[PDB]
């Protein structure tokens, strides 16, 4: 089977209230959606100012998504990327395959901005309207007791969730990777 | 429903 | 290429937040040089391999019965390999594409040149006065109607620094640069000083026309969220792509003649420029320039009688061998037979496949115009003089505005006019009663209450079968008798088209209602955006700035509140209010003087149509096109032999 | 489930849209009724081949079409002669879409045609067969299904099953056939059993059904797609044709006959070796000639029938035969530039075209 391929890492440090659990390694595609993994990448080391670092994770539904990021404000529409407000759609190429991919999540057409989700089941019911541009590549229980926390009626944490650390990961030579989960 | 959006949530 | 203007654009915007000047100025000159130099490398590329490979074309084969489709598939192949080649090159030049690609709103700025702007106030911050000032009339040409920038132009005037005449211009192109000021010389009569400015305004002018050309291949326009949908076939959307590049190579005749100083572009740009040149090549004595250019300018039009009379002039001073011996200019010629073949296939387009298009030459011979296509012209002319007519009559028997352009025949039997404009309290409205039937009312509920629904959809759904067909053929019946008759009640001349329109439910949950005070919908306008306290009206991308008539048909009165009311400027002071009901229209304009709002509904089910009439026939809700072919083929079809 | 059809004549009772026969078919199954799915099924099958149907006799003409009366001026511009008559011909399709019975309906989705080509619901509607006691239906849809997919395991072990059942060994019959596999099976038949002129007349009614069918299954093929990029004209455009040719490629592989489980290699160069060796035995060789160039054309290498065509070149002055006499036949030319060409540009188009972001999983 064929496969895209990866150029850069990010070490997401993630903390549950005031505990911490570990260390998701993502994977984020470079020669496929060449623009929104430069967004994310030089948005999370912190380079510019407006940095990922201390920001709120707050839509964590059952078992649809885990999304939540914005550095102005805490849960609403916050958002801020480098090429402005808003960078089109740029290409639908790959699909949402089962747990463990991440993608944009924006509030139209053409309205994207720094918001990402992580998916935990297949999700079809989106598909060609939100840009997918990365893959996790370890600690899926990381994800499991984050998505385990008891939520509230307006689907935020009864708790927290920081993000206390980030940065950068880098590989010197193109790997490649499956198309189906994990 | 089930949506990911940023600023109109809906169902 | 260098990074993308964009991010510089943000990082000069957050640095003049910040208050770093020599970063704001560092960033902006970055911005400025990036998109000069993305868009030379990509017009240079691509023109020059495009120029590379030809087209060849040889059609030396006669298809002959005993051959089959060989000789087709042969034709398609070696086409086909042609546009590999050529785009083959593209990619090895062009590098990434996504270097080339940014949002609207940069395209408006960079349009409204904020960038100068913040140039000049960082330059003024620095000293560095020159800059600054050339930066501000930039600017200032860019928008005349900024009194801020001519009080600074002004100020920079009264102290240090330069005179009136080295105040240049940095972003107009050059060849509309020496058109004006010739046209100005030419005004003071100095013919002298005139013709080398029209000369390379000639010049330049076909260069930009050249260049124009070669930049708008881009990618393919879709409505929305139209991509999951689409279902052509290859030879289909070649066509459909081709047809839209011809018509965005055509609109740059109309772009290169519009200056920001003016609202209106130039009439008839081309020959005018032929005309003046004339008159001053007479001015100074160049007989034969003269004529040249007056044979030249008849060439467009020939049946100018002054400049016929001019021409047989000019040739009564000179000799008749002379005459008949100096002919008109071929570029002139190449031009005109470009553009006619042009016009032939965008008209043809137009006659097959219903996709609209406007002339942007006013010399257009009308014998390449398909005959079906003349008729709707001469139909439209016959009613645009009968109108004039009908409102000519009042003030004879004779506030006006409110008389003249309202009260209409109201054609369909049994419609009724119940309720009129002047006892709303405003202008621009009315309210019908009576469109549909009660009978007919409940057909549009079972539509909507079985799966915002569009007319298209509905149709699609019931050729597979999950709504009925004969409500789905109602909704389009209706929809053409109101638009037919809100155009005829208002007293409009021009033609009135299709922007908008969609059948749509309210349903009120009554677990969210507790301490729900604030409205439901706040007082807004249609074409733009409304502001509460700053009272004041922008027609920006960000709203839709061609529509112009809006109509509301209800359908059903169980229910409570949701009335429809009409708020002033200030969004708090309310005017007048309707009361739902069935068979009940709301007809108004969507100009800044019909601000509307609708409250909430406590209880029941309000369903009701909304619609949207555009005057611009360049936009166009295109989806009515497939709309008028389903109704054509599933209700009064054709068939063939087998 | 194919005798009663008739492309002209079409029983207007069944006119309905195949997803929604399809969907009744399997939920029918699904609920343990046979003989409803029987019919369903039926009604599917036969609605799939009349959109075949429908769709080549809608490209019979229109492609086929020659000169729409160009002008003298026209000609200097060679840009707008080629896309007017795309033009053209695209309008001329248009307009004979709609005349056709068939395309009155909604239109299925791609993953039911692709679903269809696979031969799928032949699976249930066997099983459906065996469930009705019709054991030589059954097993006639059981062979069809494993000669389009000779690698699977639960229908070999069906087979299996179905050939230990006594009586049902005469019955294997390939209920998607056509005409030309059946005329070769009957012409190699008569060779084998030493009959020329029979032979003979077979080869010449069979090649052009051969030739119409495989043109018509090219010219079915430029189908649509889906969209997942916006890039320029000329490179978006430059990719649908990518799929396209991907999916022409395995055109001429797609029709190959296949006898003894083994799909025989040069179809056309064995059938112009057999009408050659049938031309000789009758001591034809005005006719002999041409069919030996034409294989020699498909494949230069050899060295018996090289040699037969030096022989005939030595005695090319007995009975009395003209320079004219040995170039191939003009069907054959036209085969070899169609197929050459499109290998030749799919292997352009996969160097510079196919972007390169994919790789391989370890
Ligand atoms: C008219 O102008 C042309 C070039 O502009 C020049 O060659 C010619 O001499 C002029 N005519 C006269 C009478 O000088
Ligand atoms: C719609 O109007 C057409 C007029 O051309 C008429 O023939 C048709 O019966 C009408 N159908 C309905 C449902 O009103
Ligand atoms: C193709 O359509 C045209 C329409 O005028 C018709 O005359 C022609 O006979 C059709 N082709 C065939 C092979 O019937
Ligand atoms: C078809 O035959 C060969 C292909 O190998 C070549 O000469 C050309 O493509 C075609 N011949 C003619 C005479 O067009
Ligand atoms: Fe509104």
């Amino acid at each position: 089977k064929k496969g895209p391929k990866v150029t850069v890492k990010v070490y997401f440090d993630l903390r549950i209230g005031d505990e911490d659990v570990g260390r998701v390694i993502f994977g984020l595609f470079g020669k496929t959606v060449p623009k929104t993994v430069d967004n994310f990448v030089a948005l999370a080391t912190g380079e510019k100012g407006f940095g990922y670092k201390n920001s709120k994770f707050h839509r964590v539904i059952k078992d649809f998504m885990i999304q939540g990021g914005d550095f102005t404000r805490g849960d609403g529409t916050g958002g801020k990327s480098i090429y402005g407000e808003r960078f089109p759609d740029e290409n639908f190429k790959l699909k949402h395959y089962g747990p463990g991919w991440v993608s944009m999540a924006n509030a139209g057409k053409d309205t994207n901005g720094s918001q990402f989700f992580i998916t935990t089941v297949k999700t079809a019911w989106l598909d060609g309207k939100h840009v997918v541009f990365g893959k996790v590549l370890e600690g899926m229980e990381v994800v499991r007791k984050v998505e385990s926390t008891k939520t509230d009626s307006r689907d935020k944490p009864l708790k927290d969730v920081i993000i206390a650390d980030c940065g950068k990961i880098e590989v010197e030579k193109p790997f490649a990777i499956a198309k189906e989960a994990a | 429903x089930l949506l990911v959006t940023a600023g109109l949530v809906l169902a | 290429g260098m990074v993308t203007p964009d991010l510089l654009f943000a990082e000069g915007t957050a640095a003049y937040a910040r208050g770093d000047w020599p970063g704001v100025v560092l960033s902006m000159e970055r911005a400025l040089r990036s998109r000069a130099a993305l868009r030379a490398l990509r017009l240079r590329c691509r023109t020059q391999c495009a120029a590379d490979f030809p087209w060849e074309l040889d059609p030396d084969w006669s298809p002959s019965p005993a051959q089959a489709s060989g000789a087709a598939a042969l034709r398609d192949l070696s086409f086909f390999g042609g546009l590999l080649r050529r785009a083959a090159c593209l990619r090895r030049c062009l590098g990434p594409p996504a270097a080339h690609s940014l949002s609207e709103e940069m395209e408006l700025e960079f349009r409204k040149r904020s960038p100068y702007n913040y140039l000049q106030v960082a330059y003024f911050k620095i000293n560095k006065l020159e800059k600054a000032v050339a930066a501000a009339h930039t600017f200032f040409v860019g928008n005349p109607e900024h009194m801020e920038m001519q009080q600074n132009l002004d100020y920079y005037q009264t102290m240090s620094g330069v005179k009136e005449a080295d105040f240049k211009d940095l972003e107009t192109q050059p060849h509309m640069q020496e058109f004006r000021l010739g046209v100005r010389l030419y005004s003071e009569e100095q013919p002298q000083e005139a013709v080398p400015h029209l000369e390379a305004a000639l010049q330049e002018y076909f260069v930009a026309y050249e260049e124009c050309r070669a930049l708008c291949e881009g990618p393919y326009d879709y409505d929305g969220y139209n991509y999951l949908e689409y279902n052509a076939d290859l030879f289909q959307a070649i066509t459909d792509h081709y047809i839209q590049v011809l018509n965005c190579k055509q609109n740059c005749v109309t772009e290169l003649a519009s200056h920001p100083s003016r609202e209106k572009p130039f009439e008839d740009f081309l020959p005018s420029h032929y005309n003046y040149l004339q008159f001053a090549y007479y001015n100074i004595g160049n007989y034969t320039q003269a004529v040249e250019c007056a044979k030249t300018y008849l060439l467009f039009f020939p049946n100018d009688e002054v400049m016929n009379q001019n021409l047989a002039y000019y040739a009564a001073m000179l000799g008749e061998e002379h005459t008949r011996s100096i002919g008109p200019r071929e570029s002139a010629k190449e031009y005109r037979q470009r553009s006619l073949l042009e016009k032939e296939l965008l008209f043809f387009a137009y006659d097959v496949f219903g996709i609209p298009f406007v002339d942007p030459d006013s010399w257009t011979p009308e014998e390449v115009i398909p005959k079906r296509l003349q008729e709707k012209q001469k139909s439209e002319r016959e009613t645009a003089v009968r109108i004039s007519q009908e409102i000519g009559n009042l003030m004879k028997e004779i506030d006006v505005s409110r008389l003249t352009r309202e009260g209409g025949p109201l054609l369909y039997e049994g419609i009724s006019l119940t309720m009129n404009s002047k006892l709303l309290n405003g202008s621009q409205r009315v309210v019908m009663d009576g469109v549909i039937s009660d009978h007919e009312c409940q057909e549009l509920q079972r539509l909507t209450n079985v799966a915002g629904v569009t007319v298209f959809k509905a149709l699609k759904l019931g050729q597979e079968g999950k709504v009925p067909l004969q409500s789905a053929h109602l909704y389009y019946n209706v929809t053409e008798k109101v638009r037919r008759i809100m155009e005829s009640y208002f007293r409009l001349d021009t033609p009135l088209y299709f922007s908008y329109s969609h059948l749509v439910c309210r349903t009120a949950i009554e677990e969210v209602q507790a301490e729900r005070k604030d409205d439901s919908h706040p007082v807004h306008v249609d074409n733009c955006i409304l502001n509460a306290e700053t009272l004041v009206c922008v027609k920006e991308p960000p709203a839709y700035t061609f529509r112009d008539y809006s109509a509301i048909l209800y359908l059903n009165g169980d229910f409570d509140g949701g009335n429809f009311y009409f708020t002033e400027l200030d969004a708090k002071t309310v005017t007048a209010e309707v009361q739902p009901q069935c068979g009940r229209a709301v007809g108004f304009s969507s100009g800044t003087e019909n601000p509307h709002g609708v409250k909430a509904v406590t209880r029941g089910q309000r369903c009701a149509i909304a619609l949207w009439f555009t005057l611009d026939p360049r936009h166009s809700e295109r989806d009515r096109v497939q709309a008028d072919d389903l109704v054509k083929m599933l209700f009064s079809p054709e068939e063939m032999d087998l | 489930q194919y005798e009663r059809y008739s492309f002209r004549s079409f029983p207007r009772d069944e006119l309905m849209p195949l997803e929604s026969a399809y969907r009744h078919a399997l939920d029918k199954y699904s609920g343990e009724h046979w003989a409803e799915s029987v019919g369903y099924l039926e009604i599917s099958l036969r609605l799939h081949r009349l959109l075949r149907d429908s769709e080549a006799f809608c490209h019979r003409n229109c492609s086929a079409a020659p000169q729409p009366e160009p002008a003298a001026g026209l000609a200097s511009y060679p840009e707008l002669r080629l896309f007017g008559g795309l033009l053209r011909r695209a309008h001329c399709l248009k307009r004979c879409k709609q005349g056709l019975p068939a395309f009155r309906q909604s239109q299925p989705s791609r993953e039911v045609l692709a679903d269809f080509q696979r031969r799928e619901p032949y699976k249930f509607l066997q099983f459906a067969y065996f469930k009705a006691n019709n054991l030589p239906k059954a097993i006639a849809a059981a062979h069809t299904f494993l000669l389009k997919h000779p690698d699977d395991e639960m229908m070999k072990r069906n087979m299996a099953y179905y050939k230990s059942l006594p009586g049902a060994e005469d019955y294997i019959k390939d209920l998607e056939t056509k005409s030309y596999e059946s005329l070769f099976i009957r012409a190699v038949r008569a060779y084998n059993g030493e009959n020329w002129r029979t032979s003979i007349t077979d080869m010449e009614l069979a090649l052009p059904d051969f030739f119409k069918a495989f043109y018509e299954c090219l010219a079915a093929c430029e189908g649509s797609r889906e969209i997942k990029d916006f890039k320029d004209f000329y490179l978006s455009i430059a990719d649908h044709y990518v799929e396209v040719l991907e999916c022409k490629i395995q055109c001429e592989e797609n029709l190959t006959p296949v006898i003894g489980g083994y799909p025989v290699e040069k179809f056309v160069a064995t059938m112009y070796h057999y009408l050659q060796f049938a031309y000789y035995k009758l001591n034809d060789l005005k006719n002999a000639a041409p069919c030996a160039v034409s294989y020699l054309l498909f494949d230069q290498n050899d060295k018996v029938m090289q040699q037969n065509l030096v022989y005939y070149q030595y005695h090319r002055d007995t009975w009395g035969l003209s320079d004219e006499h040995f170039q191939p036949r003009p069907e054959a030319v036209q085969f070899f530039n169609v197929t050459t060409l499109q290998k030749e540009l799919y292997d352009f188009a996969k160097e510079n075209i196919m972007d390169d972001d994919e790789g391989e999983v370890v």
